[PDB]
């Protein structure tokens, strides 16, 4: 039920999650429906994140670090302009210490496959790709939108292009970086970003 | 109208 | 059974109370529902299987303030009349939150309070939060606290006033707010604690990088405030002192219990990723002029007695070398009749800190709370503010129209003069 | 494992073979970044090559060791200039050169360039071309475990 | 919950409350037909204030449509959302005042003021508490500052303390219509200075004036003029629909900006307002749009405030915004423009935070600011007054119908004396 | 027989039981005709409920939790005045908790499928589509209509669109939040929702 109750990977989740406890409940005093901590998906398929080479990277890769979802747009100057900050700030994390631990997901808010890979031929870090319907589940999941055309339920646009969300294993949102927000402290905020309690487990 | 369209706007 | 209730008087005090309670129920591990799926018991009730409700009252004059709690997230949280909630605002008048609509509710405020402080023997006492700047904050809480002390007597009320700051005011009439309000809560507290928004405003502006907070970024700290005061109540500590001990190692004299608050540290997270929060650096930022909640400096203040609340991994050993330190260093003034002048407290539990908010995670916290005599200038701006207005009468037709008598300005003014007369007689 | 697969082409005439994984041990790494039709990398392949040859093969055990990463837009080509560097290289379809021009910041006249390398990956010593300046770097620096 | 009783006098405050009701209902995601669209609860849980259910779950205006002559109302009901108000509320008129003061305020409108509080106090009633009632009307006409005026009294001797709210246009200075504009102005003023409890006063000349260099409108319309003045309308009363960091109410209005009963007249501003070609090149936060409402080049009054002194101000912002740089900020106003401001009165202006901005817009602002510079307004039409009056000129079109010599000598004296209370402050 | 008797769910409740019961009794001590305590029903079939992902919920999914069917129409302006209250009770309740409480089935008094669809994408909950018969089954079971255009067999009318039936598992009327009833309570009645007793077993 986190963040909201009415996206489509909450209604895909209880709908798994109850098959699942149904078939333990005929295989058996079972509590019904489930909790939300007993409640699990799996977020990511394996054909979902593709790199700068398009090599699919799987869901395990994940392991041990702190992802971003980088809602974004290639028209948008705001975005534009933010862009070189996260390279900058992802080069610079990544380069600093042995490992590797930040990474940041492209979620696309193009309008075709020119644009996208426009964008695209820009960035060192992971993306999805834009005809999958993941894009547009996630986005109605975390509530950005350009302008208001879908029907959201009760809540408004949480914020608009660009956004940078980490992201937990359950699709909370372990930490939400104020570029457009009720802080408003855009193209910089990237430094309020924690890695040690945010951890993908 | 042009109040309309300057008031409310948003694009 | 130990037990404190919580008063949430305007919607200045109701906005801190959110705050606080989201704080209380994190740390207890209560979902907004009410249930986890007996050290918790001073500030929530037991609710058939499993359920909680807090020990506090809404009171706001103004329904909008209230009606979104009962619309919002923790909307079965509270139970549904400690949510009480008048039609017409007092509209920053402080005659008409005492004289005219402020009677037909706190009777009502009144009853419920009869309702869940006799549930118990062991009540510990009463904190109050509430703005002396507004209308329905100043005034419905003064006909509160006058009932509050005919009723129950010998209870220890404490106070988390938002006094109007010397530059920033976001209103015009709170001059007139505050000498009324600080004339009768004189005789109607018995702690007084001073919280001014833009101290606030400077803390969350160097310590943390916010270059522009809201009141949502404020109330957090104020609450974190509170968390740490009333921890020992809630969890085993070292040594803990009950929130009846501070009247009894912080006030001298009766007259004199207005003072101040201190929290660090406050710090980012990418502040604590290059700082290590050892006891005497915490301690000597809690003792920094600057980190003062209050705005006022007490380099030209007399300290008479504070009182410092860690909370954490603290073992008692350092505690004692730290507050050592603090002594010896001659910037830090102290008063001749007060040779010792310290009850410190500490408690195992480590602070809790809120998703997504902008504190980080640490393992030991100072909350100050310090009687000082630089509590002198935060009422000698008053001392001006409302000798100018008064100079020629302005905005009075208001009060006395509402139906005050010509008269409550002046002995009010004399009240808090013969309070600056009192504090500059206790520091020679 | 770094680099991973074949994608580290060792030389050889009839056959075209990767050169093992650990073979980098106890030897010092540079990578030479490179593009066929350049006019400066005509005459910075032969002194670096003449210093190849010369560093390398005077003592018993191998010293040095060149990794080519290039800038060429055509395979064939490519293939023609791998056929003129007697060192290692990497393959044309190969991402992982990619990788590498992406990380370590190759513009699209700074090429040609040296980059002399670590154990673990990191840089370890910037040498361009721009104008006797390649006896600089030293084999007994990067003494690899 | 709290109410706003709409009144709709004179023409000019038809056609002003025609295009409010058009705005409210579009912020409120109301159908012309009356049907709900919008499907959110921060529209519809503060609706009370404003609209009615009417068992078919439609909203009716609580307004009050008045005229002398059913021209203008016809133009109200046939134009767009003209199809929201109930038709028992316009109040027609058959003969109507023409422009002529004592036709709408002794003989003529005598008549027809018993058949509109009749619906005043049904809509009143209807409710168990209101907040106050808003009146718009004009003071260049009969119908408007005659019969509006006698409404504005009668109201009052029954709902004594209720807020008196007006938004009211006065005469313009340069160049004007309706030759008879001092001797309607004085007789509304004498009336409205003591049974008004705030007054927001509008000139066309200074909303023509906002439309050509900062909006570089070629050619505004009177609904562009009438929208101008509906956006701080409404932007007033933010905080009774819309929940916020720090609420006010009209009446937090009246007793934080008038220390004294008698002088409650309020220049009144908007922001921000840009045009086509700058809309996109211009930043939109909080330390712009406070340059912006203390400008001489946006008062939609044509009064210039740093002439005189501002007395009390008051700031309502809508929208997401940090409370910190709104907070110090008009206290950079106030510094810089030191002399601006008076002294004796510390920290002279309010600041008030709404959650919830005009659609379109992410944050904007409403000023209202009781500044003394509104004493050439009154000294302009004190000496064009005075100039007919001297010569008996026109004066039989009002002692000849139910009138007589010495109120107007009580209108100048009363006028007067309001002149002489604000430059005793200045 | 619960709510009324002349009801076309309850008459095809009692024509299926009979026939089991005579089925068995004649494979076969029984008593016919058999008891209302022992009349048995399935409310959805398979095919029948619909999510906001356009994939089939099973009924058995739905034990455990306080479900209601929420019987409305996009044009009315009752329903209109409903429908952003109704969603913040929804979401309140089900973001305020450690479990899913309560769900909403839809019921349509739409014209045609065009807004059948616009009002159905203004709503998260399950929802029964317009040409199923179980709509009409429904409200000729739960004695909602606008108008008469169906007879009402010697009935009155219980309610009038919009409505909340909180239902039990065997097509009980549980409780009625008085919106449009005797009680005229619009919109505050969805407060006297008693989740913790009225479960669907
Ligand atoms: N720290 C803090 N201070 C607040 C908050 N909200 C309001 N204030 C302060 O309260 C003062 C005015 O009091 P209000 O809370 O606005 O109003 P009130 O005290 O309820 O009295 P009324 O206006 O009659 O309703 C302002 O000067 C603010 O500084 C808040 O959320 N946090
Ligand atoms: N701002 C504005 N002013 C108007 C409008 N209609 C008329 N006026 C002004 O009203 C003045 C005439 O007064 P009028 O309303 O005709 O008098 P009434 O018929 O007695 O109400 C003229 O100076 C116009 O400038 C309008 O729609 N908007
Ligand atoms: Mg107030």
């Amino acid at each position: 039920s986190q963040p909201v109750f009415a996206s489509p990977l909450n209604v895909e989740k209880r709908r798994l999650n109850e098959e699942r406890a149904l078939m333990q409940a005929q295989k058996a005093n079972i509590q019904l429906p489930p909790n939300y901590g007993d409640m699990d998906l799996i977020l990511f398929p394996e054909g979902s994140l593709k790199n700068s080479n398009n090599t699919v990277i799987p869901q395990s890769h994940l392991k041990g670090k702190s992802v971003a979802l980088y809602f974004a747009d290639g028209a948008d100057p705001k975005c534009a302009s933010l862009l070189p900050f996260l390279l900058n700030y992802y080069r610079t994390m990544n380069e600093g210490g042995a490992n590797q631990k930040i990474e940041i997901i492209f979620v696309s808010l193009d309008r075709d496959r020119e644009a996208f890979e426009s964008h695209r031929a820009h960035m060192p870090w992971l993306s999805i790709d834009l005809e999958n319907p993941l894009t547009e589940i996630l986005k109605r999941h975390f509530r950005v939108m350009k302008e208001y055309e879908v029907p959201t339920y009760g809540y408004g646009s949480r914020t608009g292009v660009p956004s940078v969300i980490v992201i937990g294993s359950d699709g909370r949102e372990a930490q939400f970086l104020p570029i457009c927000s009720g802080l408003e402290e855009g193209d910089r905020a990237l430094l309020r970003w924690d890695w040690r309690n945010t951890k993908f487990a | 109208a042009v109040a309309q369209l300057l008031r409310s706007s948003a694009e | 059974m130990r037990e404190v209730i919580s008063i949430h008087v305007g919607q200045a005090g109701i906005q801190i109370g959110n705050a606080c309670w989201e704080l209380f129920c994190l740390e207890h591990g209560i979902q907004p529902d009410g249930q986890m799926p007996d050290a918790f018991n001073t500030f929530f009730s037991e609710t058939g299987a499993g359920k909680h409700v807090p020990r506090c009252v809404f009171l706001d004059l103004e329904p909008t303030v209230v009606d979104e709690v009962r619309t919002g997230t923790y909307r079965h949280l509270f139970h549904p009349e400690q949510l009480i909630s008048g039609k017409e605002d007092a509209a920053n008048n402080f005659a008409r939150g005492h004289y005219t609509i402020g009677k037909e509710i706190v009777d009502l405020s009144l009853d419920r309070i009869r309702k869940l402080a006799d549930n118990c023997t062991g009540l510990q006492g009463f904190l109050m939060f509430n703005a002396v700047g507004g209308g329905t904050g100043s005034g419905l809480g003064c006909l509160l606290l006058e009932r509050l002390s005919v009723d129950y007597g010998k209870k220890s009320k404490l106070n988390f006033c938002s006094w109007p700051s010397p530059q920033v005011s976001t209103a015009v009439v709170e001059p007139y707010n505050s000498v009324l309000s600080t004339h009768s809560l004189l005789e109607h507290t018995d702690v007084a604690v001073m919280l001014d928004n833009e101290a606030i405003y400077d803390i969350c502006r160097r310590n943390l990088d916010i270059e522009r907070p809201t009141y949502t970024n404020l109330n957090r700290l104020i609450a974190q405030v509170i968390s740490s005061l009333t921890a020992s109540l809630r969890f085993d500590g070292a040594l803990n002192v009950d929130v009846t001990e501070f009247q009894t190692n912080l006030v001298p004299y009766p007259r004199i219990h207005f003072m101040l608050s201190s929290y660090a540290p406050i710090i980012s997270a990418e502040k604590a990723y290059h700082e290590q929060l050892s006891v005497a650096e915490i301690t000597n930022s809690a003792f920094e002029p600057a980190s003062m909640m209050a705005k006022c400096d007490p380099r030209h203040g007399k300290y008479m007695a504070c009182c410092l609340m860690y909370r954490g991994d603290v073992v008692p050993k350092d505690v004692n070398a730290a507050v050592a330190t603090i002594k010896t260093k001659r910037t830090i003034q102290f008063v001749d009749w007060c040779p010792t002048g310290f009850k410190c407290g500490i408690n195992y539990q480590p602070p809790t800190v809120v998703p997504g908010g902008d504190l980080a995670k640490v393992m030991r916290a100072v909350c100050m709370i310090s009687n000082s005599t630089a509590i002198a200038e935060v009422f000698s701006r008053m001392d001006h503010k409302f000798d100018l207005m008064y100079a020629k009468r302005a905005f009075v037709h208001w009060y006395v129209g509402e139906g005050m008598e010509e008269g409550e300005f002046s002995e009010a003014r004399e009240d808090l003069a013969a309070l600056e007369k009192d504090y500059e007689e206790v520091g020679i | 494992c770094f680099f991973g697969p074949d994608v580290v082409k060792r030389t050889q005439q009839g056959n075209y073979v990767p050169v093992r994984p650990d073979h980098f041990a106890g030897v010092s790494v540079a990578l030479f970044f490179a593009k066929a039709g350049h006019s400066k990398c005509a005459q910075i392949v032969p002194v670096v090559r003449q210093f190849y040859k010369t560093t390398n093969f005077s003592g018993e055990k191998a010293v040095i060791e060149i990794i080519y990463v290039s800038l060429d837009k055509d395979e064939q080509d490519f293939e023609r200039v791998r056929a003129l560097m007697p060192w290692c290289s990497v393959e044309y379809k190969s991402c992982l050169r990619k990788k590498l021009i992406e990380r370590y910041r190759v513009p699209n006249t700074a090429i040609p360039l040296l980059i002399v390398i670590g154990p673990n990956g990191e840089e370890a010593g910037r040498m361009n071309f721009q104008q006797f300046v390649l006896q600089r770097w030293d084999y007994r620096f990067n003494k690899w475990p | 919950m709290r109410e706003i009783v709409h009144v709709q006098g004179g023409q000019c405050g038809n056609q002003i409350g025609a295009k409010f009701w058009e705005v409210i209902s579009d912020e409120h995601g109301i159908d012309p037909t009356g049907t709900y669209c919008g499907d959110s609860d921060l529209q519809l849980e503060r609706i009370n204030v404003f609209y009615n259910e009417a068992t078919g779950g439609r909203f009716v205006p609580r307004a009050i449509l008045m005229d002398l002559e059913p021209g203008t109302m016809d133009s109200v009901r046939a134009g767009p959302f003209g199809q929201l108000f109930r038709p028992d509320n316009f109040v027609f008129g058959q003969t109507g005042a023409g422009n002529n003061w004592a036709k709408g305020h002794y003989t003529e409108g005598a008549e027809l003021i018993d058949s509109v509080l009749d619906v005043v106090r049904k809509e009143a009633e209807g409710c168990d508490c209101l907040q106050g009632f808003q009146i718009t009307h004009s003071l260049g006409g009969g119908t408007g500052s005659g019969m509006g005026t006698l409404l504005i009294s009668k109201v009052r001797e029954e709902y004594p303390d209720r807020i008196m709210e007006t938004f009211s246009v006065f005469p313009s200075p340069k160049v004007s219509d309706t030759v008879v504009e001092p001797y309607n102005a004085t007789l509304s003023v004498h009336q409205l200075v003591e049974n008004a409890d705030e007054v927001q006063v509008i000139d066309n000349e200074a909303l023509y004036d906002i439309c050509f260099r900062t909006l570089k409108l070629t050619t505004p319309t009177y609904g562009d003029l009438n929208h101008l003045v509906s956006a701080a309308m409404s932007g007033v009363t933010c905080c009774l629909r819309f929940p916020g960091q720090l609420n006010s109410d009209l009446r937090k209005l009246a007793v934080n900006l008038i220390p004294f009963p008698r002088l409650h007249f309020f220049l009144i501003g908007f922001a921000p307002l840009t045009s086509r070609g700058s809309q996109q090149y211009r930043a939109l936060s909080v330390p712009e749009l406070t340059q912006q409402m203390f400008d001489a080049k946006n008062m939609m009054c044509a009064s210039d405030p740093r002439h005189g002194r501002y007395l009390t101000a008051s700031a309502m912002f809508r929208g997401r915004m940090s409370t910190k740089e709104v907070d110090e900020q008009m206290l950079n106003v106030q510094n810089k423009n030191s002399s601006y401001f008076v002294e004796w009165i510390p920290n002279n202006m309010k600041s008030s935070v709404c959650d919830i901005p005009p659609k379109g817009l992410k944050m904007s602002v409403t000023f209202v600011g009781n500044s003394t510079a509104i004493q050439e307004m009154f000294k302009r039409v004190s000496d064009q007054f005075t100039a007919m009056f001297r010569r008996k000129a026109f004066l039989h079109w009002y002692t000849g119908e139910g009138m007589d010599e010495m109120e107007f000598t009580e209108a100048e004296s009363n006028m007067n004396d309001l002149v002489s209370e604000y430059q005793q402050y200045q």
